[PDB]
């Protein structure tokens, strides 16, 4: 019954900076909880009893609000905090949830460090051939990566993967995997990863010649 | 030393029904309620209901009455879930945790128990190693590969020279076309570790009870 | 029951020499105007800020409330036995209270800042969806406050509490 409507949907804080979320609820409530989770993992209790921090929650996260007005505040922004925080309330039935907010850590731009790796000799038995390419540590999170076999590019057959932002240098990376038959693997001999990235206006290029060392 | 144990991942077929757990330790099971939540891929957080086992009192979501069913055992400190009518809307995550009420919240939470609702096959996953392009360059340090390709269901456990080599690892989410998923995963490590330690890559797919390890071997 | 937070402004004197009952008001010292089902029954201009209600022996019974500069405070419900209330009913040794607000959710109770009604360890207090009963009733231990809210709520934010007094 009762909405609990959080804004920002998603947002982004340079490290230092003073965050603030809301969550406005449809109608008045007597207090507001918010749960903390990162990529992979359950829940965390937060914050409770709308002010309250949880024990081992960093002293400069901020609980405030009143009525159907509540927000979370970070004041100054650190890589950890990066994650999706979502509001609570219990004060009419049912328990409900706020949809949550977003929040990414900003770092300086960095290029991504791309390493191709041609099938391996057991996939190749398999009738099959692969073709990946890692794009490993780079920010910001938009990155394109184009597939080209004998010079022309190739954009069926592919499967882009990223990651969420690291824990220990907040950046992303990607990996891209081109599948082929192995028939259509052995037809052709140059087989090339590229990717383009705002750190620089020519791409990151990295090829080999099947069968060639 | 509060802790929630839940019940490994699942797979059932549509229409079908699954019973999951919650295994509670580090406080009197009795004295406070066990709540459920849902959560879709990509998707927020839902409350299914809650149950108080000191008489088996249960409160549900309009949404979920009906589909699930809240249950406890006392004597093992467990705590029930069961979900009936199965689709493709009833996969996800599922958390169970326990209300404090003295802080009015969810305090403690379970690891989640993730729930796959398809008709499709199991089916083992192919493990390939991934050595770098033939070559001899001497840059300071190497980036080594693992592709988990065509499984099904999730999930996958994948981890190197089993565990101990952490940093520098980055294993990718799974992406799913056609019934089956595929999976990669990269470590990096200096030029001086690899090849003169052997480095492997550990793969496991219990609901298919394969368990694999791949050594990255130079091309 | 001991806090005034939630504007439960409205408390019992417990400290009389004689068998008199007096209510307190937690305002801002100045003019106190008491009322009792509604209906204005005193106007205090300073001096005396406590109200009388009499010798404990008459039974007073009724939904008090206060009011200083501000608005009124919410009720307390007094009642003695030597908007929708709690049910009060006494049989031989027995009382029991029924919450005034039960949509059937579920209803927990609290005596004195202490919750009740909730382990089956004890005989003599059950908890039956919106009905408390209290077997073999102690007039000293168990008269006091009272306070029944859904879970998930605060105490506090109930319409009012209950004083329950009684010899049985």
């Amino acid at each position: 019954q009762i909405v609990l409507t959080q804004s920002p949907a998603i947002m982004s804080a340079s490290p230092g900076e003073k965050v603030t979320m809301t969550c406005s609820a449809s109608s008045s409530v007597s207090y507001m909880n918010w749960y903390q989770q990162k990529s992979g993992t359950s829940p965390k209790r937060w914050i409770y009893d709308t002010s309250k921090l949880a024990s081992g929650v960093p002293a400069h996260f901020r609980g405030s609000g009143s009525g159907t007005s509540y927000s979370l505040t970070i004041s100054g922004m650190e890589a950890e905090d990066a994650a999706t925080y979502y509001c609570q309330q219990w004060s009419s039935n049912p328990f409900t949830f706020g949809s949550g907010t977003k929040l990414e850590i900003n770092r300086a731009d960095t290029a991504p460090t791309v390493s191709i790796f041609p099938p391996s000799s057991e996939q190749l038995t398999s009738g099959g051939a692969s073709v990946v390419c890692f794009l490993n540590n780079f920010y910001p999170k938009d990155i394109n990566v184009k597939w080209k076999i004998d010079g022309s590019e190739r954009q069926n057959g592919v499967l882009n993967s990223w990651t969420d932002q690291d824990s220990k240098d907040s950046t992303y990376s990607m990996s891209s995997t081109l599948t082929l038959t192995k028939d259509e693997y052995e037809r052709h001999n140059s087989y090339t990863c590229e990717a383009t990235h705002k750190t620089s206006t020519s791409p990151i290029v990295k090829s080999f010649n099947r069968n060639e060392c | 030393q509060v802790q929630l144990q839940q019940s490994g991942a699942e797979l059932a077929r549509p229409g079908a029904s699954v019973k999951m757990s919650c295994k509670a330790s580090g406080y009197t099971f009795t004295r406070y309620t066990m709540h459920w939540v849902k959560q879709r891929p990509g998707q927020g957080l839902e409350w299914i209901g809650y149950i108080n086992p000191s008489r088996g009192y249960t409160n549900y979501n309009q949404k979920f009455k009906d589909k699930a069913t809240l249950t406890t055992d006392k004597s093992s400190s467990t705590a029930y879930m069961q979900l009936s009518s199965l689709t493709s809307e009833d996969s996800a995550v599922y958390y169970c945790a326990r209300y404090y009420d003295d802080h009015y919240c969810l305090d403690y939470w379970g690891q989640g128990t993730t729930l796959t609702v398809s008709s499709a096959k199991t089916t083992a996953p192919s493990v390939y190693p991934l050595a770098p392009v033939c070559g001899g360059t001497t840059g300071s340090s190497v980036t080594l590969g693992c592709l988990v390709k065509g499984y099904f269901p999730e999930p996958v456990t994948l981890t190197w020279n089993s565990g101990s080599l952490s940093s520098g690892v980055h294993t990718f989410p799974a992406v799913l076309q056609s019934d089956l998923y595929t999976l990669s995963s990269s470590v990096t490590v200096t030029s001086s570790t690899w090849p003169s330690q052997s480095i492997t890559c550990n793969v496991a797919h219990p609901a298919s009870s394969t368990k694999v390890d791949k050594k990255i071997e130079p091309r | 029951m001991q806090s005034i937070k939630g504007n439960h402004l409205v408390k019992v004197y417990d400290y009389q020499e004689d068998g008199s009952v007096l209510l307190t008001c937690d305002a801002e010292a100045k003019n106190i105007t008491w009322f009792k089902d509604g209906k204005m029954i005193g106007f205090l201009t300073e001096d005396k800020k406590k109200w009388n209600l009499g010798s404990n022996a008459k039974d007073p019974r009724g939904m008090y409330q206060c009011k200083g500069s501000q608005n009124k405070s919410k009720p307390l419900q007094v009642y003695y036995r030597m908007q929708t209330p709690y049910k009060v009913s006494i049989s031989g040794t027995t009382v029991i209270l029924t919450c005034p607000q039960y949509p059937g959710s579920e209803i927990l109770w609290q005596h004195n800042d202490k919750n009740i009604g909730g382990d089956e360890d004890d005989k003599n207090i059950g908890s039956d969806e919106d009905h408390l009963s209290l077997k073999e009733f102690s007039e000293l231990e168990q008269s006091g406050y009272y306070v029944c809210y859904p879970r998930g709520s605060k105490p506090e934010d109930a319409n009012f509490y209950l004083y329950l007094r009684a010899r049985v």
